């Protein structure tokens, strides 16, 4: 919608696999509605009649594509078209059972990740249900892995309509949390009761803080609990809100500073002029970034590299 | 993830890199280069004519982003293109009667400078030439002919003549016409030319909206004129140049008239008292110099130092923050080198304005580099 | 220690830094106690007498430095030094004024990351406390940045002995989170009521997850909130528990696959036998991060890398 | 964020990379050279004699992992190093029996052969011998001669001669030795030398405990011996060659005496017959044989498969998945190529064994590469 705002920049380009990821947006209901802009001037709504079914939510789909299609594949120099996405990450089903299946994998390569370590007398871990013939905590079987606390698979019922959605189902674990040769009891493990569904709700399961131990008490431990699904945006806008996306009629210059030539900052200076403020706005949060902990929207690693987003005024004379 | 773009946009620039660092040093040097890359400007023609005509149409009657007026001017103020000596204060004059100060074959006015004269003041068929519109000629007959001046006043211009039977009392017909209404003025010795090349950006700083008058004295009499002391009045006053161009006589000449004492901005040549002009913090605060002009010193030939003259109000002018004139020709003295260095801010320079043809490139570069450009 | 558990291997040439380490984790209180031991033997025990006296924290890390400086400084082929640290990173303070204010700099560096943008009749965003006289929500003044929703500081009865400790105050909000032009009334912001202090916890201020936003209800939203102060360990081990540091008289030999130079995994296999195992092990987790985004104790982001660790039985013959 | 290293480690290897994909692969390479670097041992000695000493030094009385017995043994079978038409099929037999199978001169008992046999039977004064410590000739007098086994006889052991007037009698001594307990034999041709050694590893094969018997019989007779007839009696019988090593009408003899109708595994040439062997089903399973042997073929000379004969053995014991031994002393032929193809899993070979000193590097080369090696 407005030059400058949190949002994707297509290039013309890429403008079929951008509208592809919104099409599976109002197809899986993480979009509820898209508001499409030719240049400044609205021109359509896409928004399923009724989000349960899922005609409707093809029906928008197919409109998009077709709406945006000629003014997308022929946009001229100076052209743009905005989509402005209404979205909701938690109303996301999984519409297809394919892509259920492949995020199903996704949660299954989890399984064998080490949540909880096995105790032992310096370290806090997993310890056994029953103390030994004494009195005191002994080691449990094994280390608290995933496999362990959840299992998964696309929920019973599911259909193209009110979706396939990927399932969490807490399992039992009679093992729990302390240290060898102590007297005090092993702590109970709280398990998922809560964000027990995940159809790839608008967003990537946040690996970091999904199927999570959260210990209580400090240097003495009193209640451990694990996360269901947690989830980080699809893009770095918050789990209900609204998206804005541009396609525009540029290339796309990938700069990558680790190949062995791209454009030197000297040669890119030379061949285009740019807007200071979004050289120095950026340079800042590069600064924090670096300094401090902080991460920011105009920052991101994505795959594996730090990037920045720069849209040049023009070419440079001469 | 990402920022909406620009619809005239020629690329979607992405630059990425395993390492926040070179990122980091990427975005610096591009930030860099970007602002960079604009402000190192020469003015100069093949002849000391043309440098004052281009001096004229870049700052006066100009749209140019240090331009010291945009719109047409009412004054001119001509010089002797040979006669440094009689145009020599004309500088400050130029500057608060926001006029080019342009320079003439002492025989025939000519009709480049004609020209630039029309364009520079707007003159029209249409129009009626009121009492002010007026052209300042300094210097005698033997700088600006009087076949020049008619020719001006031919046109239908209001010409005054600023002169005397030497360079101090063209000197003073100059500073007369200039205010000295901030209890404030400049003097400097008969032959110190440089000097007042010198000093002139600095007298050519308009200070609660006037400039600054210099004065020329006879710098080996025993007092200063009468025309002078009453010119003078009960003003604070700065000698520029050493005891060889004004001596001590003239100094207590000067102290006595005006019961205030008068101070010395001077070095042993004439690079090293242009140094001590950007020195002295009356005419330049320490790490706040940012805009600076370069000219020949008159090394070669004095009568080239006419590039500082005509570039003084300008100088003086220039933006928000008054720029000096390095003089040098083939080499910079090690006393600008430091003067500039102590001048400019730790950040460096903004801008730099070559006047004139043969100023020799190390120079340049020289300046560039204590200006960090 | 034992071989293989998890915890630091320090080199012989880094003993002093490592140590440093450990004595700067007594004085900020970090540490509670470091059990040492020489080669296999435990020798002897650190321990602040009083955790509350700073001179207490200086003698524990002046005898641990004392106990272990001859032993780390001469140490001979095939010798080591464990150590057994009990910790709580709860209990970490900041010692030097000077360090506090540097991390109330960190925290002042976010003040400027927006949490929120201003909302449009496109996109959800920030709105203000009251509607027009007609009933439609108006945008607010500004977006939603962290200098709104806590300012920083030390706390007032902050000393050496007690500690510098920044603290975060929740601020106030007037505004609301809406779409503009809508009837509905702006939903209130919950602020941060928790994690209100940070000693330098024994960890890093996480900031993916210190002071950021979770929007819950999509096409229309019903609740917003912003966590305060969380924070990630240092070292991935747990918040409280015990870790072992060892030194070993080995070199340390850093393989930057980046660098122009390095020694290729062919020539690294020339040199060195390693434990299938342990490269095994590694792989898998490389792996499961990679094409599921799934983090690892093995594997970890640490200064803009992706790290493994690996100790060879010994050298290759011929 | 780290483990806990041995203080035995050399170094502190910290693998470091800001794309994870490049770790991915550095590790995966480092994997890969890392359990490469170790599994492919040559077994060879300056002569013929030595190769089967060395066979037996490593793998009977012997602590290396695919060794066939790790304690003393109480059988030998030797052969004569240039007769591989009487030794044939004595390979099954030293399977059984847990035996090595040597190499003699035909005249003089060889230093080193005789120091092999009181090494691996551990032959001293102090120690009784009981009637169990024995040695088997598989041969006449002709490829092991009277004095040999007179030398054998001097030194006290018991030595038994499984022999006939030709290859074929000499079999059935032989097979006899066996015993054919699991209602199975084996059948090849007199000159079917090469095809004697291609299935000597799977006669070798302990199936139940058994190895199971070879015999030779004439392959360009009307009809197979009654001594064969009745060793075979009413048993499952697989015939090893073409229809030149061994005629339709012996297959024929064969059933007519069994009762039961008899297999074949066969191709053009040996090298051929070699590959079947291996494509074979009762033999190897497909995707699951990890263990190979490569010895010559007999092109360039016959009595030069005798290094396949003192490895057979072995290559049939050889650990829980038995070992071919694949035929080819200048090249492999394409049905070898494809055989070994089509025997190995998708990840490739765990064991590859060359015997002898004459096999050319393009044969090692290429059995490296079929078992991604």
């Amino acid at each position: 919608a407005t030059t400058g705002t949190q949002g994707y920049t297509v290039v013309k380009n890429d403008w079929k696999k951008a509208v592809k990821q919104l099409q599976d947006g109002l197809k899986d209901n993480s979009i509820g509605k898209i508001t499409v802009s030719f240049n400044d001037g609205v021109v359509g709504e896409v928004a399923p009649k009724s989000a349960n079914k899922k005609a409707d939510r093809d029906a928008a789909a197919e409109k998009l594509y077709n709406l945006v299609n000629t003014q997308l594949d022929k946009l001229g120099d100076g052209d743009y078209v905005d989509f402005s996405v209404d979205y909701n990450l938690e109303n996301k089903i999984i519409t297809n059972q394919a892509d259920a299946e492949a995020i199903v994998t996704k949660l299954n390569s989890l399984n064998e990740k080490t949540l909880i370590d096995i105790a032992t007398k310096d370290t806090f871990g997993m310890v056994s249900k029953t103390q030994d013939s004494e009195g005191k905590n002994v080691a449990a079987t094994k280390a608290l892995k995933v496999k362990d606390v959840a299992t998964f698979g696309l929920k019973s019922g599911g259909s193209e309509d009110t979706g396939y959605v990927v399932e969490m189902k807490a399992g039992a674990v009679e093992d729990k949390y302390g240290k060898v040769g102590d007297s005090t009891a092993g702590i109970a493990i709280n398990l998922p009761s809560t964000g027990l569904e995940y159809a790839g709700k608008g967003t990537t399961i946040d690996f970091n803080k999904t199927l999570k131990v959260d210990v209580t008490g400090g240097s003495t431990p009193s209640a451990v609990a694990v996360s269901g699904f947690v989830t980080k945006d699809d893009t770095d806008l918050a789990k209900s809100g609204t998206i804005n996306v541009r396609v525009i009629n540029a290339k796309e210059e990938s700069i990558d500073i680790d190949a062995s030539s791209y454009t030197s900052a000297e040669n890119l200076a030379k061949r285009y002029v740019f807007d200071p403020d979004e050289i120095s706005e950026a340079y800042k949060a590069i600064v924090a970034l670096q300094n401090d902990g902080i991460e920011s929207n105009l920052v991101q690693l994505v795959n594996g590299k730090y990037q920045v987003i720069f849209y040049p005024e023009g070419k440079r004379l001469e | 993830n990402d920022t909406i773009a620009s619809q005239d946009t020629p690329a979607k620039v992405v630059i990425k890199a395993n390492k926040l660092k070179d990122l980091k040093d990427y975005v610096d040097d591009l930030k860099t280069y970007n602002n960079t890359y604009s402000n190192v400007v020469t003015v100069a023609g093949e002849d000391r004519i043309e440098t004052a005509i281009e001096l004229s149409s870049k700052y006066y009657n100009s749209d140019d982003k240090n331009a010291i007026t945009d719109k047409a001017v009412n004054d001119i103020v001509l010089v002797g293109s040979t006669s440094i000596v009689d145009g020599l204060v004309a500088s400050p004059l130029a500057s608060e009667k926001t006029a080019p100060l342009l320079l003439t074959s002492k025989d025939k006015l000519d009709s480049s400078v004609k020209s630039e004269i029309k364009r520079v003041m707007n003159l029209k068929s249409d129009t009626g030439i009121n009492t002010s519109k007026k052209v300042y000629l300094a210097g005698g007959v033997n700088s600006i002919s009087k076949d020049v001046e008619n020719e001006l006043k031919n046109m239908g211009l209001k010409v005054t003549r600023l002169s005397g039977e030497d360079r101090y009392e063209t000197s003073l017909a100059i500073a007369d016409e200039i205010g000295l209404d901030n209890d404030k003025a400049f003097v400097v010795g008969g032959t110190g030319l440089a000097d007042a090349m010198s000093i002139a950006p600095v007298a050519s700083q308009l200070k609660d909206g006037d400039a600054t008058p210099i004065v020329v004295v006879d710098g080996k009499a025993k007092e200063i004129s009468d025309d002078a002391k009453s010119f003078l009045g009960t003003s604070d006053v700065d000698i520029i140049g050493g005891k060889n161009s004004v001596s001590k006589e003239i100094e207590e000449s000067i102290d006595s008239a005006t019961g205030k004492t008068p101070d010395r901005i001077s070095g042993d040549d004439r690079q090293a008292t242009n140094a001590e002009v950007l020195k002295e913090d009356d005419y330049f605060t320490d790490g706040e110099v940012v805009n600076y002009f370069v000219a020949k010193d008159g090394s070669t030939k004095e009568d080239q130092l006419v590039d500082a003259l005509a570039a003084a109000p300008i100088a003086g002018r220039f933006k928000e923050s008054p720029a000096p004139i390095i003089l040098a020709t083939d080499t910079l003295s090690s006393d600008q080198n430091v003067a500039v260095s102590k001048a400019v801010p730790k950040d460096g320079g903004t801008n730099l304005v070559q006047v004139g043809k043969g100023i020799a490139s190390s120079v340049i570069n020289k300046m560039k580099d204590l200006l960090d450009m």
